[PDB]
């Protein structure tokens, strides 16, 4: 009908009456401040911390936890729901992180969403402006679709590598950030997949199929050292810090980042490719989110731990070395691929120049953070003799 | 058939648009409509309900017979009538300026209207006319505006007063 | 040069690729099954679509929130109960919410076809979003409404009560510790499909009818999710099916899921609905019955048989344990209410007449107890009386399941009265049923959970509540209620002044 | 290294530089002024920046409209009588919206400033906005209300009534058609400032009264865009202010515009708001005086005296026709109520004692009139009787005032009773006061405008009614009603019955 | 107070209660479509439709109008408010265009922002990526300070010729195209200006002041027949459409898409920037959705019109040869732009090829709309006379 047969207490007169008339003078308690016992990172709190901070049910005996009591029901074996032992880290608190951008569910997908229709319409225009023209043909079957393509299993790889860390985080607020941190990693695959199927749409002949790109990836020989390290950070490492720590202030900050940067993005204008570029932009800006709340876990929390400052850099220190040698090997195998481009492409002048580059950013943001002293010549020339 | 949108008069008009075949003939009928049924200064209030869909109806018939008459320059350049539009736009503003008060001047850019109004003068002209023939016009009327009482003001206008009432 | 563009099912399309073979490629967590590596999943989303389609959610449910709700005052004119309701059900399910996120992360990892690992990857983003958002329900209603207190430290002062305890087996760790597939049927086979589905629908009906058009506005939003979460537990069901360990397995950690989960929600939520609301929408009895006898334990459950599931062998015993489940619960609760973080009221004559007529003999069993403390006084702070104290004196025991960890009163229940305590290794323990109990002695080791009566014990009443803060803003008045009235509020002094000490009630058979 | 990027007001500061200097650039229109070249704007905004904070607006308002408000059955739950208000009152602001659009985009042509061109320019966006807005409203009420015919056709069937004539003078004509800087003094520094800014908030708190929270949620959007209008008005006049042309028309241009917009608003408002309502919020006179005299006339203008800008000769005219034109107009509106797209209906018992105790005499002349018009049936469609013939067998005429188009009925009205008529040219010409004399005397080829009575002379009413569309769905039940009760509606066949057919009363002149 | 003062009739049970006694059983008519009347252009009647047409009060004296009789109000002298007389165009109705992207402003400020957004976070993630180490100093300092800057100019004036459009449209959806074709110029200009303010930012002695494209764009000679046809298009034009159409199907189309598509987006990358292109990629997507309206006003609507298709067609082809000739002199100026750039950056051949591409493109998607005889070569061969 048109006014329906459920009665509603906000309008519904004899209802209304009956709530109006119980409703006290004023509010019990002045203090409508939700989470006002939380210790607030910045001038007032704010609405991520509120909405997030103690949202993870720890006891006392979890650094930080509000609870007391062991859990309800453990693990057969008699492991906890959640623990200190699932992560070589310590700290006075676990619910210490703070992600710089604030970002909880909400602004997450408002931003991602935007990215997403922005994307659209890019396409769209690109499409009618008929801008693929300008786009060397070589660039776009061969290293387009065979080796960035390839490189959607770099990202998918690390995007699972965050699996663990999803069930064992120990803080609402590690854990929110852990799973943008992978959620952002998968939607970098997609996105190479996208631009692949955007080919496949406007280039007559080209193929969207991922078998290709996957055996490259699976069976050559450019990312076969970045395979063994993706393939070890993810189903090797048990612990939930080692594994997001590895990733993205190691191997991510190094081998990513050149890849990415000093290859592709580096590279593809020279070949009219304003396309390729356009979905980097975004990798490189979420590598550049993730960094934010990366730093500010591992250096600006545990690193500086008020209680374990020594103990957790000697830990960090200690991941550094393990795996920069897998990233060092994944960098080299991939200096193979410079044989492939076009003779004048590119000089050793330029990839030395690179390869500084990201090396000395990742000295800057990551490793002078934990005192790893590392040799900037010494990685450098190690990388460098995979050349030609 | 009386209606608001469609009726006899419109039809019978639609008639005698449809029989103007000569762009001569067309734009002629179109400034003679003018004259006879527009602005305050109309020949004549009988089609006060009816003119101004007519008017457009008849416009449209010289449009298109323009436009196949006149070669590209022309179309752009040259009233209906043949004339430069620069120089009957120049000519009228040079009136305009020269007016010696706001009953000369509403007179002009009033005639203006009911002569080169497009199709007849290409729209570009007209607008340009309009922005400085109307500029001057406001500046004549608008000075000391409410000094002369309505008494002599009706005088002035010319009405035939037929009532009054307070 | 027509404009062109490529769509999320465009790109899903080749995402079960995207995993590739190699020695170590299997899951971290220990397992019974084995999920087959071709396992598809029923939506075809991409993380942009995803975050698109949620993002529209989240305009219009805030859209209305901040602007014509909060004009309409919607914050402020519900009833009292339902404010204090909404304390528990919001930051309750939050936390259900919140462990679902670590437990899809759980099936993530277990899930080896790159398809089923998105399908759970899609509801660990939408677990996360159910945090924030059952999060903003009580900020929205610690902001605006006519009781902060509670729905702005529920985080902190759940730890108080005893009715915590049992929502964290269910909801926290029944999610998370155990086989993956345990925790697959606990999580998404029972406890969304039977349980959390159904509730948080049934939630935004009692809210309406109670003048709360907030909750429905996030509810009714959160909903809107659930249908890719019952495709992960179908799913999970289809992808271990083919694997031998199933025929074996399969029914016996479905059982114990669905004891589990109803084993709660069968009072709790019956308590919540009935003795949280002025306005009613439906008898719990009912409610209860279609819910788990018709709509999953028929219709749903049915459909799986083709995968060799069959209905919980301990179906009828839960039937029979139900009827008055949550009418012997809220005495307990109504009882301890010093240990909550939200206001309780006692049945007013509409009331008693209405669970009269749904519930015969309710009245001469709950009624005339709740007259009885009334009269004495419970509701006054000068009185000197707490309903605990009706229960030394007429000797009726308070026990803590030990596996649930749901209170119970075996002497004076109307309900279940059965009771198992065992001695083990120094250590007393006490059952409420046949399940939990087996659970308990073919796995000693999953259930060490120390009651409240063994962590309060020796220690005073206002002592607890002081200590974990358990007051309002003036520092002296509780946050927890005999009565839902705007004066006469209990001070931490009218509960220091009783002496009340706790005791562990299992030593009485030393 | 660190994260950088750019604000609207770090590009803005360079705005100003973008216009540059060439013999053709100058504006399109007549006008007596000019606008200083160096004239500055009060917001920084850029395209970008403007669409965001816009753009956050829509998502809250359509949100609450889409969700909270469609759930609450909002577009229902409104007294009948304001159901069919906001048909005139959002459609006939949608028009003033619509002509804001071209006239700030004349405004936008004239200022030579990038500046100014860039504060006209966002208020060409802000009436785009403003326009779909208004249209959504009557969009909303058709979809979900008691009654759509009107909301869903208005574009067409405002078309038929007489009141819409003046709207299109103040609200469409008056914005567009004349010196760009009249056209502001129409639409800003009158229009808006003193009447829709008001107008707009005060709508709201009758819609709330009248339980329409659809009108709120809508207009109070549209409010937040107004302060960048108001802005623009001072700022014309602040940009001609030092030129010599000022102090020679501004003052005239002024009051011009001041009588045209108060013409119409003053019965129009007034009558919408008492007679177009159930619940009232305040008396139209006490409303009409603080707007006007107080905030207007005193506070708004005594700013500008500065640049030249004095108080509105016609000022004390207005007031003292002020007083019962509202109340002389709704005899003449529902009179004509088969003309109208909307239900009307004869103030109640309850409302005509609020009507005598706010404006003493209402009763003797008002009161007793309506009382008559019912007891000849006006509301039954089986009388064959409608008011327009009480006016005819009493000999009232109804006229057109030629330059406002407003109806008026001098040997009737209790306010205005001054009627001059003058013949010119072979036409007839009617006006109602001293300054639309003058206007018309002066600039007759302005307002040429043929009334009701000249296009319907000689036609049968229902003829006209349908030929216009006038009616419902079904084809036979008229659109306009002289009653608002859901039973007794009278068809085109009723109004047929009665042989109504216009005549124009200005011919009866010698 | 808690309850305020303020008694509201949806939820006051004494005032709802009398607003639910006056309602009818049901509604008082079952059409509840508003705009029921308009004839949709697509299988059903859009949002976009009925919220916009016959929003615009016209008489049926103006084609396709509902209303009747003259305008209440005139300009002194006896202009009507909108009229025939604005435009040489005709046709059977004003009111039959739509935007294909059916935008109204709604949709239009929902999509702008996600993109002020989008570039905030890119000049973020840009700034922070340190990408502006590769970008040619010359490049940088020249090209995009002073000629892709004075280019602001041009966009500016193009905006600018909206104005009387916004005036005089004939109808809701004209006007409602019309203002976003030039809200977008504005909006392109003011990116060209933000890039610059950018840069002022991140590179030290960069100066973000608009003196010296300025000074390039009234002085220079690179731009000199581009600001000539500018100043025609914006200050000499009377005619709504033949602005509309000129600025759009001739000038934009031809001068506009070399500049932007065939000169700075294409020459960028070859010195590593990939800041410009990023707003170059806003202006080509905001062309092409400009694009798709004009073509359905000026060749759907008016240049197919049942009754005066043939009229407007010999219109359009006058405009078109009208604004050809300045549009050529404007591209001719251009091509002196091309003796400046470093030796070996590009050579005839390609200079060339793009303006072909251009001059195909409008043929294409304009010229051939309305039968207009262009000829490709002679228009290339002379604006090639224009290099130096
Ligand atoms: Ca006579
Ligand atoms: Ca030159
Ligand atoms: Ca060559
Ligand atoms: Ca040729
Ligand atoms: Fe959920
Ligand atoms: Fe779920
Ligand atoms: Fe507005
Ligand atoms: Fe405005």
């Amino acid at each position: 009908s048109m006014l329906g047969e459920r009665r509603r207490g906000l309008t519904d007169p004899e209802m209304a009456a009956v709530i109006l008339k119980a409703l006290p003078e004023a509010p019990l308690d002045g203090n409508n401040k939700m989470g006002y016992f939380v210790t607030p990172r910045w001038k007032r709190l704010t609405e991520y911390e509120a909405l997030t901070v103690y949202a993870q049910p720890n006891a006392d005996w979890i650094a930080g936890g509000l609870d007391w009591g062991d859990w309800t029901q453990k693990f057969h074996g008699g492991r906890p729901s959640w623990g200190n032992e699932t992560t070589e880290l310590r700290t006075v608190d676990w619910f210490k992180h703070r992600d710089p951008l604030r970002r909880w569910h909400a602004p997450y997908v408002k931003d991602k969403a935007e990215e997403w229709r922005y994307t659209d319409r890019f396409l769209q225009g690109y499409s009618a402006d008929g801008q693929i023209r300008a786009m060397n043909p070589t660039w776009r079957d061969e290293f387009i679709n065979r080796y960035w393509g390839a490189f959607l299993f770099n990202e998918y790889g690390l995007f699972n590598a965050h699996s663990q860390g999803a069930r064992e985080a120990l803080s609402d607020v590690t854990r929110v950030s852990l799973a943008f941190w992978g959620f952002d990693k998968i939607d970098i695959a997609q996105m190479i997949q996208l631009e692949r199927g955007f080919l496949a749409k406007i280039v007559p002949g080209f193929d969207e199929s991922t078998a290709v790109p996957k055996a490259e990836w699976t069976n050559g020989e450019v990312y076969k050292s970045a395979r063994l390290a993706v393939e070890g950070l993810w189903q090797e490492v048990f612990d939930w810090n080692e594994s997001a720590f590895s990733v993205h202030a190691v191997y991510d900050a190094l081998f990513g980042q050149f890849v990415r940067r000093e290859f592709f993005q580096r590279l593809a204008p020279r070949f009219g490719d304003n396309l390729t570029p356009f979905f980097i932009n975004q990798a490189q800006t979420y590598f550049q989110i993730a960094k934010q709340g990366v730093q500010d876990l591992y250096y600006n929390c545990l690193g500086d731990d008020p209680e374990f400052s020594d103990y957790n850099r000697t830990v960090m220190r200690n991941w550094t070395g393990k795996w920069l040698e897998p990233t060092i090997a994944a960098l080299r195998d991939f200096m193979g691929l410079f044989a492939k481009l076009p003779a004048g492409t590119t000089d050793k002048e330029e990839i030395t120049a690179s390869l500084y580059r990201v090396v000395d950013d990742w000295i800057e943001d990551y490793a002078s953070r934990i005192d790893f002293k590392a040799d900037r010549d010494q990685i450098v020339k190690a990388v460098l003799a995979g050349l030609k | 058939k009386l209606g608001i949108h469609s009726n006899d008069t419109r039809d019978a008009w639609v008639n005698k648009i449809a029989q103007l075949n000569t762009l001569e003939k067309a734009a002629e009928m179109l400034k003679q409509f003018r004259m006879d049924h527009t602005t305050p200064f109309r020949n004549s209030y009988e089609l006060d309900n009816d003119y101004l869909w007519i008017e457009a109806k008849l416009e449209e018939k010289v449009a298109v017979l323009k436009a196949r008459a006149f070669n590209e320059v022309d179309f752009r350049h040259k009233t209906a009538f043949g004339e430069d539009a620069k120089s009957v736009l120049d000519g009228t503003v040079a009136k305009m300026n020269a007016a010696k008060d706001k009953w000369e001047a509403e007179k002009i850019h009033i005639g203006f209207r009911q002569a080169y109004k497009p199709p007849i003068m290409p729209v570009n002209y007209f607008l340009d006319g309009e922005r400085q023939l109307g500029t001057r016009l406001m500046e004549l009327r608008n000075l000391n505006y409410y000094d002369t009482p309505l008494e002599e003001l009706r005088k002035q206008r010319g009405v035939r007063v037929v009532h009054l009432q307070s | 040069r027509a404009p062109t563009s490529v769509n999320a099912q465009e790109v899903h399309r080749w995402l079960q690729s995207f995993n590739w073979d190699f020695k170590n490629n299997r899951t971290k967590y220990a397992t019974k099954y084995k999920m087959a590596n071709e396992t598809k999943e029923q939506f075809k989303l991409i993380a942009k679509e995803y975050a698109r389609m949620e993002a529209v959610k989240d305009e219009r449910q805030f859209g209305s929130l901040q602007d014509a709700l909060t004009r309409l005052n919607a914050g402020v004119r519900v009833h009292p109960k339902w404010n204090e309701t909404m304390k528990v059900v919001s930051n309750f399910l939050e936390v259900g919410e919140y462990n679902a996120i670590a437990a899809t992360g759980m099936l993530w990892d277990s899930a080896q076809a790159a398809e089923q690992k998105n399908g759970y990857l899609a509801q660990v983003l939408d677990e996360i979003r159910h945090t924030h958002q059952c999060a903003y329900v009580n900020y929205y209603f610690a902001k605006n409404g006519q009781d902060p207190a509670g729905h702005n430290d529920a985080r902190r002062t759940r730890t108080i009560g005893p009715l915590w305890k049992g929502m964290k087996r269910v909801f926290s760790d029944g999610f998370i510790s155990g086989d993956a597939v345990e925790c697959s049927l606990n999580l998404q086979l029972v406890g969304e499909a039977c349980f959390t589905n159904p509730l948080i629908v049934a939630v935004t009906e009692w809210a309406a009818a109670n003048g709360d058009e907030i909750t429905p506005t996030v509810f009714l939003s959160i909903e809107t999710d659930e249908l890719r979460h019952m495709a992960n537990g179908y799913q999970t069901v289809v992808s271990i099916a083919n694997d031998p360990a199933s025929a074996k397995y399969l029914n016996t950690d479905l059982n114990n899921a669905f004891w589990t989960q109803q084993k709660y929600f069968t009072p709790v939520l019956g308590m919540l609905f009935e003795y949280g609301s002025k306005f009613k929408v439906e008898p719990w009895v009912k409610t209860w019955d279609r819910w788990v006898y018709e709509d999953w334990g028929g219709i749903w459950i049915g459909r799986l048989g083709k995968y060799g599931v069959e209905s919980p062998r301990s179906l009828k015993d839960a039937k029979q344990d139900a009827y008055w489940a949550h009418h012997d619960l809220y005495l307990l609760a109504y009882a301890l209410w010093p240990t909550g973080f939200f206001r309780l009221a006692l049945p007013d004559q509409e009331e008693m007449e209405w669970f009269e007529a749904n519930y015969p003999g309710w009245y001469d069993h709950y009624g005339k107890i709740y007259e009885e403390w009334r009269a004495r006084g419970c509701e006054d702070p000068s009185s000197g009386f707490i309903p605990l104290m009706w229960f030394i004196e007429n000797n009726h025991p308070i026990y803590i399941d030990r596996v649930s960890q749901v209170p119970f009163c075996p002497s004076l229940a109307k309900g279940a009265s059965t009771l198992r305590v065992h001695e083990y290794n120094g250590e007393m323990h006490t059952f409420s049923d046949q399940w939990g109990e087996r659970m308990w002695l073919a796995e000693p080791e999953r259930y060490e959970c120390q009651n409240i009566f063994e962590q309060y014990e020796g220690r005073e009443l206002s002592e607890v509540i002081a200590e974990l803060h358990g007051l309002r803003s003036d520092g002296k008045t509780l946050i927890a209620q005999p009565h839902v009235r705007g004066d006469k509020l209990w001070t931490l002094d009218d509960i220091k002044r009783l002496n009340c000490v706790f005791k562990n009630p299992v030593k009485a058979f030393n």
